[PDB]
């Protein structure tokens, strides 16, 4: 399931944001 | 509302060209404990000893801010932080800095972050979404009126305080533009098409974020997302997402027209503004004056101990404030 998937991926945690 | 808008941008102009400066001093503060850590400054809890407060301050390293050529985005943060005022906006209540650091007092929102009950709980309902996005849509609409972009959203910048309602952080990427600019930045699940591909854009990338920040508080997980960002930009510009078969056939159109990769017709940069938005099916039942005036009954109530408990935030190493017998970088920080 799409569920699955995002809590298995790397980006469940606090994401960082971006510039360089 | 037109009423409202027209006297709040008369306060926040004569705050945005008088911006009040060096309120307090880093020795009337008792650090507490670290609450979050980012590439060139922390925000720590910290008691003032005057009034007995508790508030989150922010503290920034100036060498690493220039190091990372973000001067012009820190000083554009403090000046329109000290000029603002909405209930769903955290208060700035002190700004100084000192030999090595910038230094911002806020008032400090025990609840923690959304991002945090919304991991733990995987999904909210869709009237709990609902409550939460309006919110941003009101504060939204107000940051917009004061001709102000946005430019983080996300359920790691919005606390949850004592009544439930959202108190937006982070302005680190505020900046008050008419017209387009171009500077990349956000965050890789909530960037704009127009973002990605570098292509200068307007306050459409704010109305986009809230497409993006809707349908992850109610599937529980982003419409993009992989675990490079290439990936995730090339899901973004696609012009295709998925919804989750309990998603509702209102929140779908709302969402449709959100996450419009066609900027010219994409709700909230159309004729009608926000009232694209704020007139949608799925906010038919939204008492948009209910809920500025917070009358409307929250969906969860965070808890606490008490003033100070910081367990709705996650645990940091907590490291050592210093501050070198040299001033550091006067000139590119001096109005601040
Ligand atoms: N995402 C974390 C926290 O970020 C911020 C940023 N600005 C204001 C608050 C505000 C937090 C807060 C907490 C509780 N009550 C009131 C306010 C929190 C690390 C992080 C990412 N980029 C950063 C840049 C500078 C310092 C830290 C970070």
């Amino acid at each position: 399931t799409t569920y699955a998937d995002f809590i298995a991926s790397g980006r469940t945690g606090r994401r960082n944001a971006i510039h360089d | 509302v037109k009423e409202f808008l027209a006297k709040a941008k008369e306060d926040f102009l004569k705050k945005w060209e008088n911006p009040a400066q060096n309120t307090a001093h880093l020795d009337q503060f008792e650090r507490i404990k670290t609450l979050g850590t980012g590439s060139f400054g922390r925000v720590m809890l910290v008691k003032h000893m005057e009034t007995g407060n508790h508030y989150a301050m922010k503290i920034l390293d100036k060498q690493k801010v220039v190091k990372l050529k973000q001067i012009e985005h820190t000083l554009n943060e403090k000046r329109i932080l000290q000029a603002v005022n909405f209930p769903f906006l955290v208060k700035l209540e002190f700004s100084f800095k000192d030999n090595s650091n910038l230094y911002m007092v806020m008032e400090y929102v025990p609840g923690g972050e959304m991002f945090s009950h919304l991991r733990r709980i995987g999904r909210f309902s869709e009237p709990h979404a609902r409550f939460y996005a309006a919110q941003i849509v009101l504060t939204f609409e107000y940051l917009h009126s004061l001709d102000l972009i946005y430019r983080d959203l996300k359920p790691e910048n919005l606390l949850i305080d004592q009544q439930g309602y959202i108190q937006v952080t982070d302005f680190g990427f505020a900046k008050r533009v008419k017209g387009r600019t171009w500077t990349l930045c956000g965050t890789p699940e909530y960037l704009a098409p127009e973002i990605i591909l570098s292509k200068g854009y307007n306050k459409a990338v704010d109305w986009w974020a809230l497409g993006v920040l809707i349908y992850e508080m109610a599937a529980g997980y982003p419409p993009f997302f992989a675990d490079q960002p290439i990936q995730i930009y090339e899901k973004i510009v696609s012009g295709k997402v998925r919804f989750p078969s309990h998603f509702s056939s209102d929140l779908k159109d709302l969402l449709r027209n959100l996450l419009q990769v066609d900027l010219t017709k994409r709700f909230g940069n159309l004729k009608n503004g926000v009232n694209d938005i704020k007139n949608h099916k799925w906010f038919a039942t939204t008492d948009w004056i209910a809920i500025y005036q917070r009358k409307v009954e929250a969906p969860f109530i965070p808890k606490f101990k008490g003033p100070g408990d910081t367990s709705n935030f996650d645990d940091y190493e907590e490291e050592e404030i210093r501050v070198s017998i040299n001033e550091k970088c006067g000139k590119e920080f001096s109005e601040f």
